[PDB]
């Protein structure tokens, strides 16, 4: 409920699929932070390579200029005289980008190479790992098990992720007749064993899934990957989606992160729903136990009438100490919007104490320009009602904008204490960064010194005349606080009016003493975290000759408004009030 | 009396009628002050009120086109009628309801269109050989059922891109069967071959010159061909007045949406026609496979009955897929397609052995309930379908339309149509939530005091600030005691 809507837009070359993959880059060597954007179809300067793709590093501050990062600058290598060893053209480099500290990992799933045994073109896939001043290639699937039945069509690098223990997880959905495969190698081994003159390198501590029976063919294991601990040992385990498994019902596998042993399986409910297109592992309810999110973009729901309609679905599974999972499901809101295409943990977006998650519907919204839904976690699980909707702004040139097809969060780029979000719109070659606004929590106090107004009491004196009139005191207080970077003091405009319920233009019973008015306005300045600041005003009731109604009780109503313009930081980011806290407070008092 | 209409002080006719369907309004000024203007219809006549003054609109259903059901399908195309009545008009009040009946008959001897869509992977060479003369045999058998048969042909293998396509040596692009020392055509996505024609001999002529191809992975790109054979009306040649059968024969699993990402295809299927003058599906290498929802939508729009004629190893898979696609059936195809003719004939029997109704453009303020008088004079409540029928059977449905509020737009017509048939019933719903007397009310009427209120349908309606039955005063300044 706190993402801003005056964001920063980054544009790439036309037709480059700029924004297909997005991630943050947070080097430990400097305070600077950058965005990483993949452009799998971007033309490059590599000799003789057409649409090889590239990854661009875009800074947030300054002019917001995107510049490529040079992972590779050479054409196809030659196995022998004029017979290429590689085919980098249309390799889709940058289709997946992931970074951790100063390490950047980018992969080219459609990279074909000519095996050493035969003249071939096998999409083994390749990845490049940059860890500072040094760059190394990483192609685990470019082994000597060269065939469709082996891992020649592995397409390694289709999806990737980093574990806490500096270990990479890589998925190739094409290995072993498209059964799929998961490969995990330590970053230390990848760098230390790199050799440009060796094309099939063997890593000692590699963990890889083995081939299975022919029944499992065309399962696409490794279509998506995620990491999280699911057996309580401190080591991140591997979560992978298998959208075509179980007669296309879809499936998700969890493998032990220490020896690649199987732990759990999730199965879909509807055929062809692509259950497992996207997966995410994040703790959504304040436990040490991570929770599994699974997307089914094509799930068909049954409306009020019995007719099915394609809306998409996301499955939320809360991990329990006993190893069981408690599962609930979110259905999409629009037909053919493909809700659940991308899932991105946001961290604690509003610092509520529970992590939050974003789910994308890249083809929903008006004009089908894309929608992103923000959900807030709760101690009981995920809150099923989205707290915010982000809408794509750019119209299609020749392809759906796909705003929300790729997302990434959980990183605070401007160091305001709240994590931000990057959304990709590769359909129009744009990526947009949304910054989280600081959240202010306000507590309002309001009371009247006498609970019941007796009219025979005439203690107060009418100012400016000798009349004595029955009176009472109304005291209102305002206290505000909030985490993160906020100004020390905030300006609130407090509006007071009484007899609110009967304000149909008729007579008013109560009135303020000094102002001779039924309403009052005060600009109040309050400091964060301080004690309840209070002010008091004296109000009185009119004489019996003015009104007849002794039945309806007198009501006091209070409304306060934050001055966002002044509270904005130097960069123009305005705070926001907490969603649940009411914007008004009122109290009743009887007349006797 | 303590009627519902008297439970609250309705302002005028505009609110009196909206209380409940049996509420009535009296506009005469002679109406005594002790009698409420809003009450049950009969009560206003017990009191002094002119019958012509009482508005009390009522709901009705009027039939506009009520042509009789036809007997046999042969003859004038414009005359064959399978659904009656064809058009009706509904006038109804807020939260009101009305009931009307629709009769559906599956006329015999109806023209039939069969589009034979064939998988041409390498494992279907024998299947292609076996059907080389299916046109004449199919014409002979269908003669018993329809007298205006038309047939066509089409083929598919898969998207011609890696990793599905062989590209390893240069020659494999022109002859993907080189490594087994034989010749076959280069891979193709979808290929329209023969437009629906009644020259059945041309089916034999055209199918004898087809050749199989070879792809790498097991799943096929059939759904692309199913989508294209549906939305390309002009080339396929579907007749607007005919039964549309789309026969889909395969012996392997099928690719589904979001599979194209492995090949670098991320653009969703748009559902448009992309078959060019060369009869090849041009967007095969650019657009992803369609989803079941889009396929179902396009099939419903074009009134296509899709038949899965698949081998034993995938019969269960395609049965499960058909469960999600209304109007489809599955048949067991032999390993050489020797029984395809009987499979088609049986499938046509099952398709016209069931009647199912669908509704389009239904306003959100309306809801429908169906009672089906399937077969003999017995009704199955709450069902919009009837099964176990045979060609020539007549079935009747009873439908109730229910309102929710009163929409601003007073005409929101919608359609009720059997599945797979062009004939439909169009409902011209007209929301009658209004009072005619309102248009002739006197504004700022001196009928009320000082022109303080409009004289709405025989009663004062005060302007701002003013109150009272005669709009006498601007303030109260009134005590019941």
């Amino acid at each position: 409920n706190l993402d801003v809507d005056s964001p920063a837009e980054y544009s790439g070359p036309e037709g480059s699929y700029f924004g297909f993959a997005v991630d943050f880059f947070v080097p430990s060597a400097s305070s600077r932070m950058f965005l990483l954007v993949g452009a799998p179809k971007a033309n490059t300067t590599q000799p003789g390579i057409v649409e090889g793709g590239q990854v661009l590093k875009c800074d947030w501050s300054s002019t917001r200029r995107c510049q490529p990062i040079e992972f590779d600058a050479t054409g196809n290598r030659d196995y022998a005289k004029d017979d290429p060893l590689e085919f980098k053209s249309h390799q889709w480099f940058g289709a997946s980008v992931r970074s951790k500290q100063d390490k950047i990992l980018a992969c080219a799933p459609l990279y074909h190479w000519r095996t050493e045994m035969k003249q071939e073109r096998e999409p083994v896939g390749t990845c490049f790992l940059q860890d500072g001043t040094k760059t190394v290639e990483y192609a685990p699937c470019r082994s000597q098990d060269i065939d469709a039945d082996g891992q020649g069509f592995c397409q390694g690098g289709f999806s990737i992720d980093f574990t806490k223990a500096d270990r990479v997880l890589l998925g190739g959905p094409g290995s072993f007749y498209w059964q799929g495969q998961l490969i995990s190698d330590q970053v230390a081994e990848i760098v230390s064993k790199y050799d440009p003159n060796v094309y099939s390198i063997k890593y000692n501590n590699q963990l890889a899934t083995r081939t299975a029976q022919a029944i499992f063919d065309d399962s696409y294991l490794g279509y998506s990957v995620a990491v999280g601990d699911f057996n309580g040992d401190g080591i991140d385990d591997f979560v992978s989606g298998v959208p075509r498994a179980a007669r296309t019902l879809g499936m998700v596998y969890i493998y032990d992160g220490k020896n690649m042993s199987s732990l759990y399986n999730f199965t879909g409910e509807q055929m062809a729903a692509y259950f497992g297109f996207s997966v995410a592992a994040t703790d959504i309810n304040g436990d040490d136990y991570a929770d599994v999110f699974i997307g089914a973009p094509l799930f068909m729901d049954r409306g009020s009438d019995g007719k099915l309609q394609e809306v998409g679905q996301v499955s939320v599974s809360l991990q329990r100490a006993s190893g069981d999972f408690q599962t609930t499901k979110l259905n999409g809101f629009e037909v053919f919007a493909r809700f659940g295409s991308a899932i991105a943990p946001l961290g604690d977006l509003d610092q509520d104490g529970f992590n939050d998650i974003a789910i994308a519907a890249p083809y929903g919204g008006e004009d089908k320009k894309g929608i992103v839904y923000i959900f807030n976690g709760r101690s009981t699980g995920l809150n099923a009602v989205p707290s915010q909707i982000l809408e794509g702004q750019w119209a299609a040139r020749s392809m759906p904008p796909s705003f929300g097809y790729s997302m990434k969060g959980a990183t605070d780029i401007d160091k305001n204490g709240y994590p931000d979000l990057i959304v990709g719109a590769f359909g129009v070659d744009r990526a947009i960064l949304y910054r989280a606004r600081p959240v202010i929590t306000v507590n309002a106090g309001l009371e009247v010194y006498p609970s019941i107004l007796n009219q025979d009491n005439k203690t107060c004196s009418l100012p400016g005349t000798a009349l004595k009139v029955s009176c009472f005191n109304v005291r209102f207080c305002l206290k505000a606080d909030g985490k993160g970077v906020l100004p020390r003091k905030l300006n609130f405009q407090v509006e007071l009016l009484l007899d609110k319920l009967k304000q149909k233009g008729a007579i008013r019973r109560a009135l303020f003493l000094y102002s001779r008015s039924p309403s009052h306005s005060k600009n109040m300045t309050i400091s964060r975290g301080g004690l309840m600041q209070c002010e008091e005003l004296i109000a009185y009731l009119r004489d019996e000759s003015e009104f007849r109604d002794k039945l309806t009780p007198i009501t006091i109503f209070m409304e306060y408004r934050l001055d966002y313009r002044t509270a904005a930081d130097t960069t123009g980011l305005q705070p926001i009030l907490n969603q649940f806290t009411p914007a008004n407070i009122s109290r009743q008092a009887h007349i006797l | 009396g303590p009627n519902i209409c008297t439970t609250r002080g309705v302002s005028s006719c505009q609110q009196c009628l909206a209380v409940s369907p049996m509420c009535a309004w009296c506009s005469d000024e002679a109406l005594p002050l002790g009698s409420p203007r809003c009450d049950l219809k009969e009560n206003l006549l017990k009191d002094n009120c002119a019958p012509e003054s009482i508005e009390f609109p009522v709901s009705e259903a009027r039939v506009l086109e009520d042509r009789p059901l036809s007997d046999k399908g042969s003859g004038d195309s414009s005359q064959v009628t399978q659904v009656s009545p064809q058009r009706i008009a509904l006038r109804l009040r807020p939260d009101d309801s009305k009931n009307f009946s629709i009769q559906v008959r599956q006329v015999e001897d109806y023209p039939v269109d069969i589009y034979y869509l064939m998988d041409l992977s390498y494992s279907m060479k024998d299947d292609l050989w076996s059907i080389q003369n299916l046109g004449t045999k199919l014409a002979t058998q269908m003669r018993k059922l329809t007298s205006n048969l038309r047939i066509g042909f089409g083929a598919f293998v898969d998207k011609p891109v890696s990793p599905y396509m062989y590209i390893s040596p240069p020659e494999a692009l022109e002859n993907p069967c080189y490594d087994m020392k034989t010749t076959c055509l280069p891979m193709f996505g979808y290929k329209h071959v023969l437009t629906l024609t009644d020259q059945v001999t041309r089916f034999n002529e055209e199918v004898k010159k087809q050749s199989v191809s070879r792809n790498r992975d097991a799943p096929e790109g059939g759904f692309d061909a199913i989508m294209q054979a549906t939305v390309c009306d002009e080339k396929i040649g579907w007749r607007n007045d005919a039964s549309h059968l789309l026969v889909f024969t395969t012996d392997a699993k099928t690719h589904i949406a979001l599979d194209g990402r492995l090949a670098g295809i991320v653009q969703p299927n748009d559902g448009q026609c992309h078959v060019g003058s060369d009869n090849h599906y041009s967007a095969s290498t650019t657009m992803d496979y369609p989803s079941l929802g889009l396929m179902t939508e396009k099939l419903s729009q074009k009134n296509i009955n899709l038949i899965f004629a698949v081998t034993e190893n995938v019969v269960n898979l395609y049965q499960n897929y058909s469960e999600l696609i209304p109007g489809t059936t599955v048949g067991v195809l032999s390993m050489d397609s020797s029984n395809v003719l009987q499979l088609i004939v049986d499938a046509y029997g099952k398709i016209r052995s069931k009647v199912e109704l669908e509704v389009r453009d239904l306003p959100e303020e309306l809801s429908l309930s169906f009672n089906a008088t399937c077969l003999n004079n017995e009704v199955i409540p709450g069902l919009k379908s009837c099964m176990g029928l045979k060609i020539g059977d007549t079935v009747s449905f009873s439908i109730e339309a229910k309102v929710r509020g009163c929409p601003q737009e007073k005409e929101k017509s919608f359609t009720i149509k059997p599945v797979g048939f062009k004939d439909s019933l169009i409902v011209q719903v007209t929301f009658d939530c209004d009072c005619a007397c309102q248009a002739q009310a006197e504004p700022n009427s001196h009928r009320c005091n000082n022109g303080n209120g409009t004289f709405e349908c025989g009663v004062c309606r005060c302007g701002p600030g003013w109150l009272g039955s005669q709009c006498e005063c601007s303030e109260e300044d009134y005590r019941p005691s």
